[PDB]
């Protein structure tokens, strides 16, 4: 598996729904950390959990 | 080693995939196989099959089973094992067969597919 492309941009929290919680990663803190997910999708930095974010962004040293 | 090889599977295939989507798929992913690979992830498992073959009788091992050194580390996979010990000719067949699972287009079509009809 690859890295996500998307894991350093910010999350996108603009309202295109209800708002549900989501991670997204946060480079400057090597961390998933939970926010506002919006469902506007303008990138995939956001996940349903702490364990699939880390998976597709914690960074291999 | 069973429990090797899906410790390496587990850390190649992406994400939000799991064991299970690997373990019945195309022709010859899981227990088995007949026909030829129906795809490119299929022809991964056939691939393996052949080299876990290979390596029961022209080295005398039971791949299964073989104990062995593989680190995994940098979303890859190392094999450790001297160069031509049976422990390392079976970890090669694990790591190029993870690997070739986590390159594979994974068509949701040929997962449990219909062995009688696609497999002849
Ligand atoms: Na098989
Ligand atoms: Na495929």
């Amino acid at each position: 598996r690859k890295r996500h492309p998307d894991c350093d941009k910010p999350p996108d929290t603009k309202i295109c729904q209800t708002v549900v919680r989501a991670f997204y990663y946060k480079p400057s803190a090597k961390r998933c950390v939970q926010f506002r997910y919006g469902g506007c999708n303008g990138n995939g930095n956001h996940f349903k959990s702490d364990h699939l974010c880390r998976c597709e962004c914690l960074e291999y040293r | 080693n069973l429990i090797n090889f899906m410790e390496m599977i587990r850390y190649t295939i992406p994400c939000e995939k799991t064991w299970g989507e690997y373990a019945d798929y195309g022709c010859y992913c899981g227990a088995g196989g007949s026909g030829r690979p129906i795809d490119a992830l299929d022809r991964c498992c056939y691939v393996h099959d052949n080299c876990y073959g290979d390596a029961e009788k022209k080295h005398k091992c039971n791949p299964k089973t073989q104990s062995y050194s593989y680190k995994l580390t940098k979303r890859t996979i190392i094999c450790y094992g001297a160069a031509g010990t049976c422990a390392r000719i079976v970890c090669d067949c694990d790591r190029t067969a993870a690997l070739c699972f986590g390159n594979s287009e994974y068509i949701e079509g040929h997962k449990n597919i219909d062995t009688a009809r696609f497999c002849q």
